RNA sequence: CGGGGUCCGGUGCGGAGAGCCCUUCGUCCCGGGAAACGGGGCGCGGCCGGA
RNA sequence: CCCAUACCCGGCCGUCGCUGGCAGUCGGCAGAGCGAGAAAGAGAGUGGCGCGGACGCUACGCCGCGACGAGUAGGAGGGCCGCUGCGGUGAGCCUUGAAGCCUAGGGCGCGG
RNA sequence: CACGGCGCGUCGCGGCGCGCGCGAGCGAGCGCACGGGGUCGGCGGCGAUGUCGGCUACCCACCCGACCCGUCUUGAAACACGGACCAAGGAGU
RNA sequence: CCGGGUGUUACAGCCCCGCCCCGGCAGCAGCAGCUCGCCGAAUCCCGGGGCCGAGGGAGCGAGACCUGUGUCGCCGCGCUCUCCCCCCU
């Protein structure tokens, strides 16, 4: 009935100042600000869902025009809670500052 | 011959024993236990009787074939994998349904099954699930626990029981276990007050409300 | 009614955004608590409220 | 706390080295080894039923271990890269369609 | 306690060390594994005119990177020189 | 209550110094989970996250009286070929 996820802005790859790196993502999960609350989101799936035009097919469902691109949570990035994903396809770049929803079933509580 | 006796040593720790070399020598006294030094039936028939060879050759070999595998020790079978379970989860503790159709549903958790997966049930009457499995990954154990050390549950029901057949009709079977289950359940969820309508809830996330904050 | 005076309360801001509000499984019986002034109505006709 | 083609671990290509290993496919006519800390014989001798057992080895081949890989001028090697003609060879192809040319088609090779 | 037979025991210092014989250097099975590089004797869905797969290649979008080659030169993107474009010919014999 | 002055334990305290068993008692690089160190043959246990799984005929025992099998080498173990006792189904 209600929202299971969690809210997430891809924020860029990966880089240096010159170089990027585009098979590893940065995520700003909200509500997280620190390494020393980071810890849960570790190993988590996320997904990044994005509509289409063509109809596509769905698990458990009639098709639509949605898909997903999954991943996971891999380590956590910086000092300020920024996150470090890896997904099966590397992000295409029009998803700067999109949402990106983290799940918590792979769960350790 | 001779009954097996048990291992005369407690784990200390995997893979070390309690006790030395000489210290096993003296507990299994060994030093008053010194020892010192098919393809053919003949069958009749109405000739004579004829030796028929049983495991006879094949009448047809490949135009190639792969080779051997080299010899692997700690690869076993899932049917004899080591089960592990969370410390948070206990027998009459409410889990968070994450993945399935019942998403977000408080359901009660009774055993763990043979293979890994939990057997789950919130009593139908309220929620709306029946006995079902759930992988112990995919559910969030909150800190709310019930008594159900003295309920019984059936022991015929197991993983074969819950295995997909194969339109799904439930059976009669399915309907009295179910029932036989939730006659004991209900009443010590009832005992408690307020957890009914809590069960009957969905769990869902607002904002505002972090998982990494807020503690279940 | 507004602005001052005295006085009384709070002041690591419990008249707090480190917060508040709404909170959704649904339906059926009977009982208690709140309400009888309440709820719902392009269901209504007006009166003000806005640059 | 961030990251270089640097360093560590892993996969793959190639080069170099071990002037490494394999003719032992030794089968009812046989007995399946020469990885094992210690230079050298699973030494030879004389006296007190069911007929059965994968791959290999173009030795210019196949297989195993390590280390390494920048490059102008320049040197060398390999090209089952390419063009034209000649001697051989393919009981080669082809009017049931050759050469040549075009292609949003399917692929191979690091590349030609 | 990586101690475990009997002897002849000096092979010996006073017993321990440490030698000579004992059909003469042959006890066997099962089982578990932190043991010479991964397996499952574990599963779940969606599939006929709208869906599945197609790295590359066609077009388009985005982020990062990105100065036009050849040549002489210590130094070339150069305000150094040759070059509008295409086909064929063209130079260690 | 404050300010100034005197001063030497008073209606607070501070520092040093012989001993009383270095007086005695904990405790001790202290989860009074930060008062200040260097470590581990004087060091072990448990858990979580991420990436990968390259290689593919290793043999065992059977004895010229047999010819099977594909869980094998090194390493660390357990049980039996001895006999009792205890506990739970
Ligand atoms: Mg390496
Ligand atoms: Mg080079
Ligand atoms: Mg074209
Ligand atoms: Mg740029
Ligand atoms: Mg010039
Ligand atoms: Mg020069
Ligand atoms: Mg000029
Ligand atoms: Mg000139
Ligand atoms: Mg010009
Ligand atoms: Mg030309």
């Amino acid at each position: 009935s209600g929202r299971l996820w969690c809210k997430a802005i891809f924020a860029g790859y990966k880089r240096g100042l010159r170089n990027q790196r585009e098979h590893t993502a940065l995520l700003k999960i909200e509500g997280v600000y620190a390494r020393d609350e980071t810890e849960f989101y570790l190993g988590k799936r996320c997904a990044y869902v994005y509509k289409a035009k063509n109809n596509t097919v769905t698990p458990g469902g009639k098709p639509n025009k949605t898909r997903v691109i999954w991943g996971k949570v891999t380590r956590a990035h910086g000092n300020s809670g920024m996150v470090r994903a890896k997904f099966r396809s590397n992000l295409p770049a029009k998803a700067i500052g999109h949402r990106i929803r983290v799940m918590l079933y792979p769960s350790r509580i | 011959k001779g009954k097996p006796h048990c291992s005369r040593n407690p784990v200390l720790v995997r893979g070390i024993g309690r006790y030395s070399r000489s210290a096993m020598y003296s507990r299994k006294a060994l030093y008053k236990r010194k020892y010192a030094a098919l393809a053919t039936v003949t069958k009749p028939v109405g000739g004579g009787t004829r030796v028929v060879k049983l495991r006879k050759m094949p009448r047809y070999y490949p135009t190639e074939d792969v080779p051997r595998k080299l010899l692997s020790h700690g690869k076993k079978p899932f049917s004899q994998h080591v089960r592990k379970l969370r410390a948070s989860i206990t027998p009459g503790t409410i889990l968070i349904i994450l993945t399935g159709r019942h998403r977000g549903k408080r359901v009660v958790f009774l055993k763990q099954l043979s293979s890994g997966l939990l057997l789950v049930t919130g009593p139908l009457s309220l929620n709306r699930v029946p006995l079902r499995r759930t992988h112990q990954k995919f559910v969030i154990a909150t800190s709310t626990k019930i008594d159900i050390s003295g309920v019984k549950i059936p022991k015929h029901l197991t993983d074969a029981y819950f295995k997909k057949k194969k339109k799904y009709e439930i059976t009669e079977q399915r309907k009295v276990d179910q029932k036989a289950v939730d006659s004991q359940i209900l009443p010590k969820i009832k005992a408690v007050p307020q957890l009914q309508g809590y069960l009957r809830s969905v769990f869902a996330l607002t904002n505002g409300v972090y998982p990494h904050k807020l503690v279940f």
